[PDB]
């Protein structure tokens, strides 16, 4: 089936009007050899049948709702009010707002997104969004290196391994060098920063869930004329002192925790907050307040010399399509909750995580790893292989024990809890874990 | 006039209440780690929240409300079916046991198979988050290819046509490559002579869209491929204009080594006011080992995420890709099938050519007009600037096509109607374009007049940028 | 939890302004004895917990997607495009369009619905919507009795037993008389219509699914001075000759078959169509095209003297709130498929039902009951108690065999097929029936 | 201007295609039954369908976009949560094995218990489709009761206040009863003296709302009940104004024998442009045996639909009730709980009482202003028409309150803000009503000006009504 409106009579008329003999004739000027390719695709299906197939595939999976898996993504409540609003056709089907007069909706909404992100991180400005947390970190670091003119980067091993991997790719691509600061006792020790270092990177809470002490890292970075880059979970900023208050110059993170569906890893969005004084190095789209010819308030994309259309080769980034819709979902979430509501959600997930930690400590052979204080995620040492444990757990109907790569230690597994978890879910998980062990 | 969400706030007002018994912060985290000053987030009730965003959506237009003939964007209908399809896989965790995510992995694998079948590639990654991300991925792959052959120090430049999109040359820089721009011939296609002059042991790759950004198909593409092959230059395919040839021709059969596609363009994934998207990257077998990890493979037990790839460029983003968007695209293909996609490309081309005919009849010009494909580039008659006509169109309830791009045509009007727009819609659009020429210069220069806002002070926004409600710094 | 915006300081101020000392003081003038009622309700729950409880309830049910159950409601495809459109806040949260200047969306959509229903019925006008099929019929007959000035009604037993029961309640309420025409061989024989009869009612397809010959019924009614009321499934009207073509004066039906979620019985909508000549007696809202002060096309509610506000005790009906949103979902469906798309859907369902009819007849002991030609439903004579069969079929994961009351015969059960039923579904069901028998 | 769906139509154009192999009619249906002429349904593609309806919605306002202070309608916020709640039970068939529908039946039971708890009734039917449908159900119940006691021939009149909603008397007629109106006293409450002269063995019932439609609580309600009960007259409670007292007072403790609730008013079920809705009817035990069938009960086996009620009045609508709306009301009550509902009622009263003060200070009058409850009735200062102020409001971006009802107040402005509206919104509204009194007479009479359409020609629509696009007959 299809979405084409054309009737046969209309195609004949249009065909004659453009001097074409048939649909096939429209491609007659292409090299004879590349035509009639042997493409093998399954036969077209009506929409109800496509849905039947989707549902069959979905029926093969075990839903992760109320899962205890962590490592960057967690099962947080996805408010229907937010999803209902982001489903509005105007937001869903609009393109990048290049004609501002008819795009004040998306423009103003993005300006509000920027304000909320900047506030959440304790910083001054923020772009319209990035693909995700990892790429946001890579761009944030590239910014610091362009701003300082240096090529050296120090990254705590506490930064999610995938983030560090993405960072390395972007870094080595432009000739920059990265040095990884390993964790000691779950936390990252204060390093000595040389003058070849343009950026110091630390995540809080870190990969293993440990709260890190950012202050001294910022002072250590500045002392050497290096910029401090903070990787932080946005939901956590609802209760933890933000990097901005620690002296951080750049803050990045993934927006999944702001009520976004897990979606097996995407899409979500990344945020990049910084000082207004670094606006010239800021990559991506930026909305500014302004006024129209009649004196009315308006919003528009600004300082576009930082982007690809105008600067092309010298653009601060090649990023064109960003992650606007999901960033708006985050903004709606932040707005729906307010400062106190956000703090409530964050504290609740932290509370349940701690209760779970306390419960899991009673399981035979289980030993703690992540040190206190930790946030809403923590790693434990298991008496069996973490992948084997996650699998056995799934066989009993539970989603937990997310395997921590060995670079952190042996048999490590992460566990998370959120505002939608209750006492009974924690006990049920522990019993399941005791059975598998 | 419309208030900011921040102006709607009222001190202490609550919206969502997701916690029954809120714990005391000091019982959970140490004092010195606690935020002292709350972020200045809005404080509104749910009704206010709904009215705000619903009010904003009503001050916005999209494909759902207006004809969007934006060249290089493929603003085609985004079927509502796909939104329902996506909500079906909302509750999946990327780190959950693979044996419990077979439905999802299977979908990822199948999509990759369909995209390779339509593109002629041998391997594929669905990880990159957008077209430009796919470009960075493909170029880094090409770079890893040369380096693995001891030419990583000589292969230093990337070639792009003067009609290339800004992201092409921008990507070269992100990949640490130098970039040289080759001029187009008198027909708007690639200038072979200028190309043969640039090709050499120093060129890492040639980035091209086919059809090109003028909406023209590169008739000497096979020749261009041959020249690249002998010089050892990798031929990169920007899939922005894939909609023009879906199911009729494959870049792989044209000689392209690497390919990237835009699901949020060609495959109906919604534009969402800027994003998010998906930029899959397909490659020929000799570039396959350098693909970013992980790849979805079909094994014995079932499907799995393959990380065992020693020559991999690494990771371009977190997790495995924007899965929910992959669902949209899978749905589209399984719905249209091969015949459906071919018909879509043919009509996408017919709408573009037919509309090209209507605008020329109205007095508009097309400097480069061989058989126009999915889009075309017109210019208004001498004396009219595209900017003003665009604003005039806004006043008339239409949305202008893309303007001032490609960069090689003054007052460029890049028009891409896509296959989902009706005949009568193209005609109404052409009529509006013809009428604007019969409007006085002053009227055009002061348009729009009825839109929620009129022309904005672009100057003030660049000299005194107010980037947040609090304008800190 | 709640949706109240008031902060304590605002309540404080407002309380002072109206001269109340507290929230409870606002009810101080109520008699002291009825105050403080001890009401027992469960403790409040956050939205995610409410959804969780709804989920636990939903998990207790065996979804009826693709069921073979018939009898008024059937499992048809519910097109997401329609649901997405009917979900727009403006349509969902608007009230009856009494201030037309800002309600042209609902007023026009309603005008288009009236048009589509009238067309489908082969008649001239239709109101804004009735609560449902049964209620539309009751109102339709009452309309005819008011128009003819008579008190007698003849209703075919082929009319859904529930519609007849509702019809009876309404009819006896006003002193009207109702006579039932027993079905013979699964069809209703042409009756002799006296002059006391103001309405002759027949359903097509009928309750048992059999196609009825409407021509001679309209003539038998008209020859006696009575009006002919036809009950018809809207989807069927996409392929079957409309009652208006047979000379029916009034047509009614339930709109569930027009892509509406079954929702365990409600809500859906009912439609009432008739001749422009009987408009004065039509109950419910009516939209008319008109023009504005400058000559712009507009839509407004009209001939309101037929309704309760203006006519009160002499109103044609007490109906205020109708079934506007679902009727609009019906209009969207009708527009989405068009005449051909609707015809195809009706045909596919008829095709699959017949294929199913033949298949079930092979099961030993299964004998036919509904005669040919039947539509997308048919009743069979089973060797076991219908309810027992439905239960047995349900324990095997199949929804089928909807029991037919004994008034029609013994051990009868209805089966239905729709456009989303495929060959394999029919076979799997037959096998199951073979097993339970 | 905005086109009709029929005008967007194009001969032969297709939209949704749900059938792969469409069978030929001749093979399934006999020639004489086949429709000869296709219905003139619109022929539009999906994109067109979406633009049409998305466009119509943008030419509409609702609680989601605007403050709707409509008295007697309770236009409170409709939580989006409830839409997601109803989606969970979309695929259930009314006739599937009850052993497989225990989740739905349990929900129906629980909702019934909650409603009986809030109203003080002993038994309840969730069947009726709307408030007016509930009235008919309740009035037939009272009739079955009188006829069962042998007074069916003498109990022939229904009493209603002069301030009653038109459906009340209309309902009496649908039920074969005569209706007599009793005037209100000087305070806007029931005239006990006029009531005593009407009460007698010929009166079947007295229909009342409490608070009444003036927003005033009937302070002598217990005496009214005593008088009624003494004459053997059944007291019917129209629940239109339940939002004013839920959690604070129960009609059942006031002396009411039968009650009907409007889920689409008091309990957040959306108004959907007029419908659909739900009108549950609760009753005291003595009237329970006449309740329409079936009733949800919980037995040894589990929850079930009980049809064994020999004295039932029968069936008033198909199946068991608007289940999907019941899911929404259940959700609402399970979210707020008793204290949440009590808070809603109090703030609904506070909002009305506060806005009332604001309006009186702007020069508006309240002919009956005892302690105002969830709504109040005002009238403009001498010389102004409610209609003109209503239109003026529209021009100002607000929605007017209910106008010209109740019928006992000239130029009535029936205002009900509900609990979900904010203090600043109430104030902006009053500020608007105030400014309209300062606008010149000719300005108000010709309002609105900026709306999609200005004042419509009612006379034309009534003298020359065009009921369909085809205007046949
Ligand atoms: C020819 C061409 N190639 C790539 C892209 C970028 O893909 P995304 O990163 O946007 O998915 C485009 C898009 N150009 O639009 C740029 C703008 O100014 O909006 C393209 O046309
Ligand atoms: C006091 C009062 N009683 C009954 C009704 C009707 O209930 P539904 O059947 O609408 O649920 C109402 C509603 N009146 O609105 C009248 C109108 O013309 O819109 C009521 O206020």
């Amino acid at each position: 089936m299809d979405y084409t409106p054309h009737t046969e009579e209309e195609i004949r008329e249009m065909l004659r009007r453009v001097g074409a003999a048939s649909l096939e004739d429209l491609f007659a000027h292409l090299p004879k050899e590349i035509l009639s390719p042997p493409i093998d695709l399954p036969e077209p299906l009506p929409e109800w049948k496509v849905l039947e197939e989707l549902r069959r595939l979905a029926a093969q999976n075990l839903p992760a709702h109320k899962a205890f898996l962590g490592g960057g993504v967690r099962s947080h409540h996805v408010p229907p009010v937010v999803q209902a609003l982001a489903a509005r056709g105007e937001f869903l089907t609009a393109y990048t707002p290049y004609q501002p007069e008819v795009s004040q909706g998306v423009l103003q909404a993005t300006f509000e997104y920027q304000t909320m992100i900047a506030e959440l991180a304790g910083l001054e400005i923020a772009n319209a969004s990035m693909y995700d947390g990892a790429t946001a970190l890579a761009e944030g670091v590239l910014l610091a290196l362009r701003e300082t003119g240096r090529m050296g980067v120090l990254v705590s091993q506490g930064v999610h391994p995938e983030y560090r991997a993405v960072l390395r790719a972007y870094l080595e691509a432009v000739g920059a060098k990265l040095l990884t600061l390993p964790l000691e006792g779950g936390r990252t020790p204060l390093p000595e920063v040389g003058e070849e270092v343009g950026a110091v990177v630390v995540q809080n809470p870190n990969f293993l869930g440990a709260l890190e002490d950012l202050g001294p890292f910022a002072e250590a970075a500045h002392g050497a004329g290096a910029l401090f880059v903070a990787v932080a979970d946005p939901l956590s900023l609802g209760v933890l002192k933000p990097p901005g208050a620690y002296g951080a110059d750049i803050a990045v993170g993934d927006g999944q925790s702001l009520g976004l569906p897990m979606g097996f890893g995407g899409p979500h969005f990344g945020f990049l907050a910084t000082k207004k004084a670094f606006v010239r190095q800021l990559p991506g789209r930026l909305v500014s307040e302004t006024v129209d010819v009649e004196g009315r308030r308006g919003f528009i994309l600004t300082l576009q010399a930082r982007e690809q259309y105008i600067r092309r080769a010298k653009a601060k980034s090649n990023i064109t399509t960003n992650a606007q819709l999901t960033a708006l979902m985050g903004a709606m979430y932040l707005a729906a909750l307010g400062p106190e509501g956000l703090r409530e959600v964050a504290l609740k997930s932290v509370e349940m995580a701690h209760k779970l930690h306390a419960l899991l400590l009673e399981v035979p052979g289980v030993r703690p790893f992540t040190p206190k204080p930790f946030f809403n995620e923590f790693a434990l040492a298991l008496p069996k292989d973490p992948e084997a444990v996650r699998r056995a757990l799934a066989e009993r109907g539970f989603h937990g024990a997310t395997p921590v790569p060995r670079e952190y230690g042996e048999n490590l597994a992460l566990f998370a809890a959120t505002e939608l978890h209750e006492e009974e879910d924690l006990l049920a998980l522990r019993e399941a874990l005791k059975e598998v062990l | 006039s419309f208030p900011l969400i921040f102006e709607r706030s009222r001190k202490g007002r609550r919206g969502l209440k997701l916690v029954k018994a809120v714990p005391k912060a000091e019982d959970l985290i140490p004092k010195e780690h606690l935020r002292e000053v709350p972020p200045r987030l809005p404080e509104v009730d749910e009704l206010t929240l709904v009215r705000h965003y619903t009010g904003l959506s009503r001050r916005q237009v999209g494909v759902d409300t207006t004809f969007y003939p934006l060249g290089s964007c493929t603003m085609k209908y985004n079927p509502k079916l796909h939104e329902e399809a996506a909500r079906l896989f909302a509750d999946l965790h990327p780190y959950q046991d693979p044996r419990t995510a077979q439905g999802a992995l299977r979908l990822m694998w199948e999509l990759g198979e369909y995209l390779k079948a339509l593109t002629g590639m041998d391997a594929i990654t669905l990880e990159p988050a957008a077209g430009a991300h796919g470009e960075l991925t493909g170029i880094l792959i090409i770079r890893a290819y040369h380096e693995d052959r001891g030419e990583g120090r000589t292969r230093r430049v990337v070639l792009v046509p003067d009609s290339a999109h800004g992201s092409n040359p921008a990507t070269a820089s992100m990949a640490g490559y130098q970039v040289r721009e080759i001029p187009s011939g008198p027909e708007g296609e690639v200038d072979l002579e200028a190309l043969k002059r640039e090709l050499g042991p120093h060129v890492a790759a040639l980035m091209l869209t086919n059809p090109n950004t003028l909406g023209l198909f590169e008739r000497r593409i096979l020749e261009i491929s041959r020249l690249c092959k002998e010089a050892g230059v990798q031929l990169y395919y920007d899939g922005a204009n894939l909609n023009a040839i879906m199911g009729w021709a494959r870049p792989g059969d044209m000689g392209f080594d690497v390919v990237h596609l835009n699901l949020h363009k060609t495959f109906t994934v919604p534009h969402g006011g800027g994003g998010p998207g998906s930029g899959p990257v397909g490659v020929k077998a000799h570039l396959a080992p350098y693909l970013p990890v992980p790849l979805v493979e079909r094994g014995e037990e079932g499907f799995y995420l393959d990380f065992d790839r020693p020559k991999s460029i690494g990771r371009v983003r977190s997790f495995y890709g924007n899965f929910l968007a992959l669902v949209r695209a899978w749905a589209y293909i399984r719905t249209l099938g091969l015949e459906g996609l071919k018909k879509a490309a043919a009509l996408a081309v017919l709408n573009a050519r037919y509309l090209k005919e209507l605008l020329k009849e109205k007095g508009y010009r097309v400097p480069y007009d061989g058989p126009s494909m999915h889009e075309f580039v017109a210019q208004p008659p001498e004396g009219f600037r595209a900017l003003d006509l665009a604003k005039g169109l806004l006043e008339l309830g239409f949305h202008p096509p893309t303007v001032y791009f490609p960069l090689i045509v003054k007052e460029a009007l890049m028009v891409e109607p896509t296959e989902t727009e009706a005949k009568e819609t193209l005609e109404a659009f052409a009529e509006a374009m013809g009428a604007l020429l019969k409007k006085p210069k002053e009227w055009l220069e002061n348009a729009p007049y009825s839109t929620p806002v009129r022309r904005l002070d672009e100057l003030r926004a660049n000299k005194h940028p107010k980037l947040t409600y609090f304008d800190e710094g």
